[PDB]
């Protein structure tokens, strides 16, 4: 759906959101490019605990879920594009894939739950805003 | 059963023990694997066996997925020489072209678990319901012991034997000996045998238990063959409605080697099928191969059974911290937290270049730091900006920090490769001139990798600590 529903919370990529969830905002951060506003619905999904490594991505340039492996999150460079400038963000899982600027805000997943949105890609390599610490969001 | 029995609950209650600590890691594997073996012992091996040689069954697997609406077409089964059974090209494959495909209902899932016999038992044990692994594994066991499940032209065409860690002789896994590789391995054969003895009695004991196939015989060799069958050919899909995602096996995928490139696989939730493209072009008679991931080369031997060569994905784990007993503790702590990196944490020294990750080298940057530089990338606006600037090379504190950091790591890298038994050159030379059994190339190869990528480490600090000093007399 673009975007991770828990409890009464929404998890966007930051770049992608709208008025509406910057009227609703409860917590932002530049640096993991994301934004998370209310919802007045119970969502539906759970951030997992799991100290995994490897989780499935649905990527919609290929209409497909990939299972990936993936670093941990480290501190990334981002190359420039109409959202940001060149720089570094942090908390981003990394792994080989695909990813075309379409696919931010597909959502990668392990048995455990949500771990992050894609929110960098191209070149083969895909990154993450891991969202497993936002423990607030249940 | 009384002998089983007794020596299952010896077995739990020893391997259910906390770890003694380094000086008797040994010696808490060889007595469980003496334990174990003293079970397996007494035991007939696998319960269900089935006469034919493994190749005379491809016909029927072919047949019954061809009935089902999979893929069959333009590749057949043959035995390799190097790596065993795989799949090989009839007619030329473009890279990119969907040749393979595997509809829903011909896999083996935990969510088709959930509805098999074993049902009434995963939805009540604490294990099978956190561990999707061995509810599969137990699922498994279920339909080959079930001689009119939909499954058995696919379990019929599974090898006896792995060559998986939990296969290897004792003197195999002595070859491991300091090596980083062995603590997952000495793990991984606890946790099975714990496993094993664990189960034996819910399935003894348990009241829904008591319709299963598995009520007669569960040999130690029937866990080890499922375990080692499920973790050599799993595979993640979403279930079906999207929602989650679980283990599954694969019929007539898991047939494909492995090589290096790009992930090809994945599903494809619209039409209910796992689907496969080629990753290079293949002619007529070549083998094919799909890139299993971006593994290293501990968990492709630990967990996979093998050891790949040319592993450009290769590395060595490396642990690291901010000391608690340091002065500026506090501060170099919440440099980290800013920059979203832990106090401590486990990182690791690459084969490829560079040899460090921008998250090791933005730790470190701050690990070596003084009581200014601290202040500088805290207080004032632009702190925040020194501090995203911290991962990128080209942007050193000081020369004097690059040059305390890379001494650092020359001498930890160094430090490491003192701790292990044999060197370099001796292990070339036992791998050319022993004629070694498979699995003991194996842990050899595995063992020399450790080295070749610290050797290079060091190389590589040294020099960059002569530069950053070249440039500070300058
Ligand atoms: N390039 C490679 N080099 C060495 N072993 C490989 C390999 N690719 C795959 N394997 C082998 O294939 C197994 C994964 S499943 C592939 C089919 C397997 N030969 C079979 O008999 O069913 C591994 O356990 C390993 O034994
Ligand atoms: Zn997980």
């Amino acid at each position: 759906s673009g975007a991770v529903y828990v409890g009464n919370y929404r998890v966007v990529n930051r770049h992608l959101a709208t008025s509406a969830d910057w009227q609703n905002c409860v917590w932002e951060s530049y640096n993991r490019d994301l934004l998370v506003s209310t919802t007045t619905a119970h969502g539906c999904d759970i951030i997992a605990r799991c100290q995994c490594t490897t989780g499935v991505y649905f990527c919609a340039s290929k209409n497909k879920h990939y299972p990936i492996s993936f670093e941990g999150p480290g501190l990334v460079e981002v190359q420039e594009s109409e959202y940001y400038p060149r720089r570094y963000q942090s908390h981003v899982l990394l792994a080989a894939g695909f990813s075309e600027p379409g696919d931010a805000g597909g959502i990668l997943r392990c048995e455990h739950g949500v771990i992050g949105i894609v929110t960098m890609g191209g070149e083969g390599v895909v990154g993450f805003a891991d969202i497993r610490d936002l423990l607030w969001l249940e | 059963p009384k002998e089983i029995l007794n020596l299952t609950s010896e077995l739990l209650q020893k391997c259910s023990s906390p770890a003694p600590g380094p000086g008797k890691e040994w010696e808490e594997y060889v007595q469980i694997r003496t334990l174990v073996e003293k079970i397996r012992k007494k035991q007939k091996g696998l319960s269900v066996t089935f006469d034919g040689k493994r190749e005379d069954y491809f016909p029927d697997l072919m047949k019954w997925a061809s009935e089902n609406g999979a893929s069959v077409e333009g590749f057949e089964m043959v035995n390799f020489k190097e790596e065993g059974f795989g799949l090989r090209a009839t007619r030329d494959i473009k890279a990119e072209e969907l040749f393979l495909w595997v509809p829903r209902k011909l896999l083996m899932t935990v969510e088709s678990a959930k509805n098999s016999v074993l049902g009434p038992l995963y939805s009540q044990d604490r294990i099978l319901q956190a561990m999707g692994n061995i509810a599969l594994a137990f699922h498994l066991l279920c339909e080959r012991a079930s001689p009119n499940s939909f499954w058995q032209p696919y379990i019929q065409t599974l090898p006896s034997e792995y060559d998986t860690p939990l296969y290897f002789e004792e003197d195999e896994v002595r070859y491991l000996q300091s090596t980083q590789a062995i603590h997952d391995v000495f793990s991984q054969y606890k946790n099975t045998a714990r496993q094993y003895a664990y189960f034996y009695k819910v399935i003894q004991t348990h009241p829904h238990a008591n319709k299963l196939p598995l009520k007669d015989s569960f040999t130690y060799e029937d866990y080890r063959w499922a375990v080692s069958s499920v973790m050599t050919r799993q595979n993640q899909i979403p279930t079906e409605d999207g929602s989650r995602v679980t283990l599954a096996l694969i019929p007539l995928w898991d047939m494909c080697n492995h090589t290096n490139g790009l992930i090809t696989t994945g599903y494809n939730l619209e039409d209910d099928r796992c689907e496969c493209v080629a990753l290079q072009d293949f002619r007529a008679g070549e083998q094919i191969y799909i890139f299993y991931g971006t593994r290293s080369n501990a968990e492709f031997v630990i967990h996979s059974g093998f050891f790949f060569d040319n592993n450009s994905h290769d590395r060595v784990k490396i642990k690291l911290g901010v000391s608690k007993s340091d002065r500026l503790y506090a501060m170099k702590a919440e440099v980290l937290a800013r920059a979203g990196i832990p106090t401590s944490s486990v990182f690791a020294l690459h084969f490829t270049e560079p040899p460090i990750s921008a998250q090791l080298l933005a730790f470190l940057r701050v690990f070596c730091m003084t009581e200014e530089e601290l202040k500088e990338h805290l207080l004032g606006d632009s702190a925040i900006d020194r501090i995203f600037t911290l991962g990128n090379s080209e942007f050193p504190v000081s020369w004097d920090n690059e040059v305390k950091l890379w001494t650092f790591l020359e001498d930890r890298a160094s430090l490491l490769l003192k701790t292990y038994k044999t060197t370099i050159e001796e292990d070339k030379s036992v791998l050319k001139n022993h004629d070694l059994s498979v699995r003991a190339k194996m842990a050899i190869k595995l063992r020399l990798g450790e080295k070749e990528i610290l050797e290079k480490a060091v190389k590589s600090a040294a020099v960059n600590r002569e530069y950053y000093r070249q440039q500070m007399e300058e």
